[PDB]
């Protein structure tokens, strides 16, 4: 499910303008860069705690995006592909409660 | 659910003296904020010298405001038919009445009646849970 | 007929238990081989039929049964647990030259003849000459009295020790055991398996037997443990009735008594009357008052009589140690032990609303809108829980702050040790305190 | 303790149809009003001169409670004996037995106003007396 | 982290009274700046003549601000059916409370709704060190 | 959403007199003030010891709404049978079914305010519940 | 049992110290022959029922 | 090894059961005597679940 949930969120990108490495974004594009790609997926990843994700360990750290250039080497990396790592933690449920009694009197 | 005083339910059968038709059961509905008040043990006591109390015959009765159903002649509520009312309680409780009889009637508006019913006796449905 | 054509379907017959079932009860004994149930698999007797047809005429086990029927008339689903007489076992032998068992066994050539005409053929000992129906130490306890000579020959020994607990009854949980014999290790093995019953690794059906040690005073005591696992009641080597119907009875009448009032003390000449026994009347009631007041101290049911039906006191387990600390009656009394399985099992019901529910541990809050919880909450919502139930399950408290406790598994467990949605509870209650002694001065 | 209001409240019922025994339950208040007594069992009456008419009467006793959902309505309007028993927050400790319901006004099925007649009431007056 | 004044999780369980459907426990959030309001002593007191005080019995009241769910009817908020409330200031304090009505169901503007909620007693928590 | 607001106000207005009927016909707002409403048809009230009386009551709706020039203000003060309608911004839709003004208030000639009293009032619950 | 299959894993248990030790005592004296503990070594003691022995 | 009913029966009843009470709520474990109770796999009355403690 979070992986269908993912896909679909992700859908957004597809066919969108994006500016890698080279510069930034001028007036009146409707593209984007990485960074900001990084940060809308991160967002997402936080406001879904609860529902698919746990609450988090450290989130500067378990999402990270790369460009296929900075990946495979010098001249063998293909523009509009992107790589994307998730650490995922299913949420947290019930499970066993240990109940221990000591009577008195 | 518990724990709310009030009436939930409540099912009238009109059975009229002169035709012998009946009539029912018809839900009905509270005219104000005053609830349906009751009466079960059907005897009646009297102080006497010295702790004794005298036991005397008396009747289960009931005072039941309603909302006039506009089907239903308004001759009805006042004592002109037999009513077999039956009132369910938010708590559980259920009193069924059979066999009743309008005694006091008193003028009414036209949408507000306030029923004074007797009856041999009262059963309570005691929701589970009981002694 | 008219007036049932559609719309009704009477179903008219007198066997139909709209309640269904409760408090099961099971007996262990030995049957004769003039039965027809197979041996060491628990069946469910169901009336004060046939019985005999299938575990034998005679037998320990068809007399604790009908003992049981006697005192219960309803309310109980009762089970049986046949046993085999061991190869070696050896009957005991014993002579006449009349009071025997119970009350309806009771009853020079020309004498004999007629006698062995009128005994009940359902009595344990075959017939003057008496020779046990069983083989083993269970004979040894027969006494005739004429309310003639009565001295015995043989012996029995021998006893069975089938060890075969886990797999003849698994889990179908009981309340009540009663064992009809008194062989030590058999008891003891009982005793451990009730206390495998009540194990932390499994799923536990709290149960209860009852079992009877007769004998001089030195030699009871040395028959008891601390195991409170079993209500060890003392009788004295003069007990006129033979030891496992009064044990039967005992435990029958516990069972039906308290069924769903898992809180009434067995005492009393109205609430811990065994009526189905009855014995013939006297003034000796077996044990000294030394001798009453040593048992009474340690752990062991005393009995007394009230044709006179008996009468037990101190409705006690043998419970009178800790693991090495001396004070300890949170489990003298038997009533204790229903206490503590009707709290277990309702806590274990309160608790069930967190299945599944999302727990949000240490790091962070509840996000609105999500059906989450976090260790505080539950804690505080367990804290009301026991206070609600103060005065039918526990005592008002000593200090709820610090008598309850909820932890996670991390912050239990070392670093990397713990898991994730596993807690620990710890709760120290109190049983509600009830009617005792007075202590009168006039 | 300079405070006014009962603390605890029981009654025991006993059917006159089959005598059996239900309680003693602890009940609730209805709303503020305190239950009154009436504990000397004498009532007295003006006559000329100073005199007084001494003649006989009841220990009566109008207690407002919470009807049990556990108990019939009935037992709570004269169908049955009460034995009831009554502590204050200071102490004071009023006991009745065998009374019953002398004048069972109709009520709404969940608070009711019991006038109990009794032939005595015992009272516990605190530790000081006299 | 002492020294500051406000709640931290709100949940409420809904418990219809004529269907009976259990929903919740949901976590809920304040419309405004103003907090919630509790009264844990049952009794209400009254002054009588030279220092004397009359206990009457009375409700563990509690006025709870929240913002509705919109996955949950409006009239849920407004006494058509039992709340289970429970909510954690940020000093550690944890009010438990169960089987309450909301008695004066006053108007709302469909987004926030000021809940007055009487209970027969409200738990406090106490964070650690007490008496 | 995240917007609390109304969007549309549908009133259909029925002359309790000549049986005409008029609508429905769009309004408009008059101040910042939103329309506020209670659906619970009953009306609580507290007792002691937790319990509560429920009593049976009507639904409520306080409209306040800009008059329209083409309908006599009669209409908006008692004198005709309202069917409102108004949807919020974030997809709610309440629906009132054969209402009346009970509380008419001395209105300018613009603004009229209808305390609008009705058996019971719908609600849409935009996709997702419970 | 009913209801008690999993999640609720009941340990009831008599002896179970929820809070731990704390303020320890130490108590020197002589002792006769028929002890069963070694002299000169510090020991704890669990109860009062062994100390003769 | 001395299973009484039809392996694949209780098969099916379990993976129809998961899938069936999960379908669009993916979190339920399939457990417990209110979801993990297979109504339609019957057998009779007996006291040995068959693997023992160790083995289960």
């Amino acid at each position: 499910a979070t992986g269908v949930a993912l896909a679909e969120f992700l859908q957004q990108f597809n066919g969108l303008a994006v500016f890698t490495k080279n510069t930034n974004i001028r007036t009146g594009i409707i593209g984007t860069n990485p960074r900001l790609m990084l940060g809308k997926i991160r967002k997402w990843a936080q406001d879904n705690v609860g529902t698919l994700f746990s609450e988090f360990d450290n989130i500067n750290e378990d999402i990270q995006l790369l460009t296929d250039f900075e990946v495979q080497p010098k001249c063998v990396g293909q523009p509009g592909i992107f790589h994307l790592n998730m650490r995922y933690r299913p949420p947290v449920r019930g499970a066993r409660i240990n109940v221990n009694m000591a009577p008195a009197l | 659910c518990n724990k709310q005083n009030g009436v939930k339910n409540i099912l009238i059968t009109f059975t009229d003296c002169d035709t012998q038709e009946v009539i029912g059961p018809i839900s009905h509905e509270q005219p104000d904020d005053t609830l349906p008040t009751y009466k079960n043990c059907a005897w009646t006591n009297t102080a006497l010298t010295n702790g004794y109390v005298q036991r005397s015959a008396s009747n289960a009765t009931m005072t039941l405001p309603v909302v006039r159903d506009l089907r239903v002649p308004l001759a009805f509520y006042q004592g002109c038919a037999q009513v077999d009312v039956q009132v369910e309680k938010f708590d559980g409780t259920v009193m069924t009445l059979t066999e009743g009889a309008v005694v006091e009637p008193e003028e009414s508006d036209g949408r507000s009646v306030t029923m004074n019913i007797v009856a041999s006796e009262i059963d309570e449905l005691l929701p589970p849970g009981s002694l | 007929d008219a007036l049932s054509d559609g719309f009704v379907r009477l179903c008219i017959d007198p066997s139909l238990n709209f309640f269904g079932e409760g408090c099961k009860i099971l007996v262990e004994g030995q049957m004769t081989d003039d039965g027809s149930a197979t041996p060491d698999a628990v069946t469910c007797v169901t009336s004060e039929l046939d019985i005999i047809e299938r575990f034998g005429q005679g037998s320990v086990l068809t007399e604790s049964l009908r003992k049981v029927f006697c005192t219960c008339k309803s309310g109980v689903s009762v089970y049986a647990l046949p046993r085999e007489d061991a190869a070696a076992g050896v009957k005991a032998v014993y002579t006449l030259t009349l009071y025997m068992g119970e009350a309806e066994y009771a009853v020079a050539t020309d004498i004999a003849a007629a006698i062995v005409a009128a005994i009940s053929p359902d009595f344990p000992y075959a017939a003057i000459t008496l020779t046990a129906r069983n083989a083993g130490t269970i004979g040894n306890h027969l006494s005739v009295i004429y309310t003639v000579t009565f001295a015995q020959t043989t012996a029995g020994s021998v006893n069975p020790t089938p060890n075969d607990y886990a797999t003849v009854v698994n889990e179908c949980c009981f309340a009540v055991y009663v064992l009809s014999s008194d062989d030590t290790d058999w008891q003891e093995n009982l005793r451990d398996w009730i206390r495998s019953a009540w194990d932390c690794s499994k799923p536990q059906c709290f149960g209860h037997g009852y079992v009877f040690n007769k004998g001089t005073l030195g030699q009871v005591l040395a028959d008891g443990d601390n195991s409170a696992e079993l209500s060890r009641l003392a009788l004295p080597t003069t007990y006129p009735v033979l030891p496992y119907l009064t044990n039967a009875a005992y435990g029958a009448l516990s069972a039906c008594s308290t069924c769903n009032n898992p809180e009434l003390n067995i005492q009393g000449q109205t609430f811990g009357l065994l009526s189905c026994i009855n014995m013939p009347e006297s003034c000796t009631p077996g044990w000294t008052f030394g001798e009453v007041t040593q048992l009474q101290a340690n752990g062991f049911v005393v009995s007394g009589p009230s044709y006179t039906s008996p009468y037990i006191y101190n409705d006690v387990t043998n419970y009178l140690r800790d693991e090495k600390n001396r004070p300890n009656a949170t489990f003298r009394d038997a009533s204790s032990r229903r206490l503590a399985a009707a709290t277990g099992v309702a806590l274990a019901e309160f608790l069930q609303q967190f299945n599944g529910l999302a727990v949000f541990t240490k790091n962070t809050n509840i996000r609105t809108g999500i059906i989450g919880t976090n260790p505080r909450l539950m804690l505080g919502k367990i804290r009301k829980w026991a206070q609600d139930n103060v005065g039918t399950l526990f005592s008002e408290f000593d200090n709820i702050n610090e008598d309850i406790q909820l932890l996670t598994d991390f912050e239990v467990q070392p670093k990397c040790v713990g898991q994730p949605g596993i807690f620990h509870l710890n709760m120290r209650y109190r049983p509600p305190v009830r009617g005792a002694r007075i202590n009168v001065n006039m």
